[PDB]
């Protein structure tokens, strides 16, 4: 129901046609309601002499007005003047809220460069009153103005932790691999939620899913950020990845890692942005945060882990790449639990030679066939290096060696059911496997879903 | 529109002489047009096919089926002759067939899809009969045994040969030769004691007794009532009570027409699977139980639900007895669930709110979690992913054939695009191969029996002279004396007036047998008679 002047002078004539006669009174009213140059009046007595249709005729009339012209509101709208025409139409526009604005908040839309927020306000309170169309401009305004796009980012990330949730409790036959490009579900809609090119907003947005998955929330959160990331990276966001400065090469390294998962290239990339980093409260804590809550980055890093080894074994020089591993797992651990300055307290050279030495001893052995002391060890000892050992383990007598290790480590020590299900995908030993699943809810569907 | 099909008994123990003098057969001629007089007196019954089977040779047995009007069917049942055996369970089975082959060419069983009680062709079989033993050139049987030896493609799908909207009706003639003094005459008609009452009983009919004209006139007029449109359903109690005659019930629900409109299905007694390459046979009458514990009728708007009125019954008086329209019992099939046994409500029985009547309100699956659910959506939405979930929870339990309905329901709802739009797995393509080669054998016999119902059986009798194949020919009912035309067809007593009669026929110088019925052609004669003048 607009009101405005058009809903004035349709008030104005209800109270003048209110009984009391005055037939003249109706006519004249129908009269005065023919736009300009009348001759409307002269067509209509070829529309009268056939059952005159005058609804058909005004809806014809404002459906061509409308939908004929939009294009040529967005061609004044695609910059001072066709910014200041776009504010006068909005500024026309707006005492039509009530009325249908689809193509008066279309044009304010196109136009929406000036955000104008003492009418902004209220706009925005309308929107929120009437569930407006308004998408990209009513999320800007929206991200801009308060908390309401924190809240809808909010539930987009517990959305996005159910989800991870739900995949993780619905096992299959390789945790799950997928790089950035056909990962794009469940963080593209939420991308395109975004401003654009609104660095502030998607900032703040950021930095709150952040904060939430670190402080309150599990691991599974910190890598929608990688995933929004490489999502600007290839929906060319040029503002936001400028944004950051080290955040757009680490989410390039990230992605490199993802792709293939050995490469001495990107981990000297790696080493070098870590070198000539900033200070560990703004862009190490962040790099940190992004390091730890990637599961994929994770498990990247844990196959990269466990390649280098190998080629360590195979080199015989255990004592830079492995050191630059370890590093990284140090880096990528957790930062999360307390928030303080960045620190990276790791490289454990006496426990990691030690259990380098236990894998280089069990590929030794199954090179020439073709223990307990060390599993127990890693079970009172770093679980960091234990999941890379556990995942070197799960993919003829060095592996009949090995599985009672396995089964040693698997009655040692959340995250090993994934590492438990690679092995069971990955890999006689039916039995053994068998065996140490059943000598421990989403653990135990998993182990009857493979048996 | 009903089909009235009659199974005259034509055994030849229907030749026995009642105190009005006529015979059985005679009698169930008369209750045939009486039951049609006083159908006409109804005048909904402007569309309605009636049928004709008797107990002689499958060749002779159907009289009038399908595509038969009136006129062949009140000529046929005239011509009634009581000659044969009690053979009961064949001409039986012969009824059902007749009913029942045009199901699987037309699809109204929907097999494997739901069992949807707007799909139906209402028929009720009226046989008229005796209580005389049954005979199958054997000797007598004292049971009831429906055969099963040339069975009509598909008919394992269904373990029994009557089908969800077919009653069987018994109107067995127990006239005595003398006339017998009764005052008592004017109360319930009492059930038969034959064989073939459990056999009706079961079908969800009721067999009749009759001892006078009177009591056959009452009987009629039962019979009459019981003209419905509607599916036999098999109520059972599932839990205790809230054995009493209550607990089971082959009850009838109705089906009103606006064609009959409706959205759910009565779900199968099975949970569909795409490995097993048959269907199982399903009971022809859904068992459903009940829930004696009150729960509460949950109905939201603008939803697709349809209400199903059951006939009165002793179920429908126990629950209107515990006067309580603001509960309901909720029902459900067994073994219908992926992983229970007992199943999920499907529906719910409430009483009226006047009182009246005891509907049946058929529902999605598992509306006690999909109505909150799907009312929730439509309260506060733009789907969440956290109802997703859980509409995906039930999603996973719903069977499979809910899910035509379940997106017709929620399109015509105002949320087309949803979950239920995607995709639509059905049954097994064995299945769906099967019952296409099924529909194509059901035209193969559709169009056999049709064509074999008249004009196709003419019977001729020999003498057969044994030696100690000469035979010696009778005197045919067709004989056709052409007595002009051939000479040997003249008898001696009359060959010489003959003789002239043909002479003055060959030179310059049998008709006025018209049968009966159209030696009054008022109608007929005049319109081939040229017309008058007309007046001044």
């Amino acid at each position: 129901x607009x009101x405005x002047x058009x809903x004035x002078x349709x008030x104005x004539x209800x109270x003048x046609x209110x009984x009391x006669x005055x037939x003249x009174x109706x006519x004249x009213x129908x009269x005065x309601x023919g736009v300009l140059l009348p001759s409307l009046q002269s067509a209509l007595p070829f529309l009268d002499l056939h059952g005159t249709p005058r609804l058909e005729f005004h809806q014809s009339v404002f459906d061509e007005l409308r939908d004929k012209l939009l294009e040529r509101v967005s061609a004044i709208a695609s910059a001072e003047e066709r910014y200041k025409k776009l504010e006068d139409l909005l500024e026309k526009s707006f005492s039509l809220v009530k009325m249908p604005s689809l193509q008066p908040v279309v044009m304010c839309v196109m136009k929406h460069l000036p955000k104008v927020p003492e009418k902004k306000l209220k706009l925005v309170m309308a929107d929120k009153e009437l569930y407006r169309a308004c998408a990209v401009e009513v999320k800007r305004q929206i991200w801009q103005d308060n908390q309401a796009l924190f809240g809808d980012e909010v539930s987009p990330l517990l959305k996005q932790y159910i989800l991870e949730k739900e995949s993780a409790l619905f096992s299959t036959e390789f945790f799950s691999p997928s790089p950035k490009t056909r990962r794009q579900g469940e963080v593209v809609q939420r991308l395109t939620r975004m401003v654009g090119k609104n660095v502030k907003l998607y900032d703040m947005v950021l930095q709150f899913l952040r904060t939430l998955f670190l402080r309150t929330r599990n691991v599974h959160y910190c890598t929608l950020r990688a995933e929004l990331l490489m999502s600007l990276h290839d929906l060319d966001v040029g503002e936001i990845c400028t944004v950051d400065p080290c955040h757009k090469f680490t989410w390039c390294l990230d992605a490199c890692i993802r792709e293939r998962f050995v490469d001495s290239k990107r981990a000297r990339e790696l080493q070098g942005f870590l070198d000539g980093v900033k200070k560990g409260q703004e862009q190490v804590l962040g790099d940190l945060s992004m390091i730890l809550c990637d599961p994929f980055a994770i498990n990247t890093l844990a196959l990269s882990t466990v390649r280098h080894l190998q080629e360590l074994v195979g080199q015989e020089t255990l004592p830079l790449l492995l050191l630059l591993r370890l590093l990284a797992l140090g880096q990528g651990a957790w930062d999360m639990i307390d928030s303080q300055v960045f620190k990276e307290p790791k490289m454990e050279v006496e426990l990691i030679t030690r259990f380098l030495p236990m894998l280089m001893s069990f590929l030794v052995d199954d090179y020439t066939f073709n223990p307990e002391s060390f599993t127990k060890f890693l079970q009172e000892q770093r679980m960091a290096c234990e999941v890379g050992l556990y995942y070197v383990l799960h993919i003829k007598n060095a592996l009949l060696r090995l599985l009672p290790g396995l089964v040693e480590t698997f009655g040692d020590l959340g995250d090993i059911f994934l590492h438990l299900l690679t092995g069971n995908l990955a890999l006689l030993e039916d039995f053994c496997s068998s065996l140490f699943d059943g000598f421990f809810r989403k653990e135990n569907v998993h182990r009857h879903a493979l048996r | 529109m009903p089909i009235l099909l009659f199974l005259i008994d034509t055994s030849a123990s229907m030749n026995q002489r009642s105190h009005l003098g006529t015979t059985y057969l005679d009698t169930a001629k008369g209750a045939v047009e009486t039951f049609m007089k006083l159908r006409a007196r109804d005048p909904a019954s402007r569309g309605d096919r009636y049928m004709l089977v008797t107990f002689e040779e499958p060749p002779y047995a159907i009289k009038a089926g399908w595509k038969e009007n009136h006129a062949t069917f009140m000529n046929e049942l005239k011509n009634l002759q009581a000659e044969g055996l009690t053979t009961l369970g064949q001409s039986l089975r012969t009824a059902f067939d007749l009913l029942n082959l045009n199901r699987l060419v037309t699809g109204i069983d929907n097999y494997g899809q739901g069992r949807n009680p707007f799909f139906l062709e209402p028929a009720i079989i009226i046989t008229i009969t005796d209580g005389s033993k049954l005979t199958t050139t054997s000797g007598v049987q004292d049971e009831l045994h429906l055969p099963l030896n040339s069975p009509l493609p598909g008919s394992e799908l269904t373990k029994e040969p009557f089908r969800w909207d077919q009653r069987l009706f018994a109107l067995v003639l127990r006239l005595p030769g003398t006339m017998s003094v009764e005052s008592e005459q004017l109360t319930g008609v009492p059930l038969d004691d034959s064989a073939i009452t459990p056999m009706c009983e079961v079908t969800g009919g009721r067999s009749y007794s009759v001892c006078s004209p009177r009591m056959l006139n009452q009987c009629l007029e039962s019979l009459v009532q019981k003209v419905q449109s509607g599916v036999v359903i098999n109520f059972e109690k599932a839990g205790p009570d809230p054995s009493q005659p209550w607990h089971s019930c082959h009850k009838l629900i109705y089906v009103r027409p606006n064609v009959p409109i409706g959205h759910w299905p009565v779900p199968e007694s099975f949970w569909p699977d795409q490995n097993s390459p048959t269907l199982p046979p399903r009971t022809s009458h859904p068992v459903v139980k009940f829930s004696c514990t009150d729960c509460e009728p949950m109905v939201i708007d603008k939803l697709p639900f349809d209400k199903y009125e059951l006939e009165p019954s002793p179920l429908t008086q126990f629950i209107l007895e515990r006067k309580s329209p603001q509960t309901c019992w909720q029902v459900y099939v067994s073994n219908s669930a992926k992983y229970s046994e007992l199943g999920h409500p499907f529906g719910y029985l409430k009483a009226s709110t006047a009182l009246n009547c005891v509907n049946l309100f058929v529902m999605p699956y598992n509306y006690p979690v999909l109505l909150p659910l799907l009312d929730d959506l439509f309260k506060v939405h733009k789907p969440t992913l956290k109802w997703r979930q859980s509409f995906e929870s039930y999603l996973k339990t719903m069977p499979p054939y809910y899910l035509g309905p379940l997106k017709k329901a929620v399109r015509m709802m105002g949320a087309p695009n949803l979950i239920a739009d995607s995709m639509e797995y059905g049954l097994s393509y064995s299945v769906i191969s099967y019952l296409k080669k099924l529909s194509q054998q059901a035209k193969i016999e559709s169009d056999r029996v049709i064509g074999s119902v008249g004009k196709k059986v003419v019977q001729e009798t020999g003498i057969k002279v044994r030696s100690r194949g000469f035979q010696v020919a009778l005197l045919n009912k067709d004989l056709k004396p052409q007595t002009f035309r051939n000479a040997y067809d003249i008898p001696r007593r009359n060959l010489l007036d003959h003789l002239t009669r043909m002479r003055s026929n060959l030179l310059k110088s049998q008709v006025h047998s018209v049968p009966i019925a159209q030696m009054g052609n008022y109608q007929e004669y005049l319109k081939q008679v040229p017309s008058p003048l007309r007046e001044l």
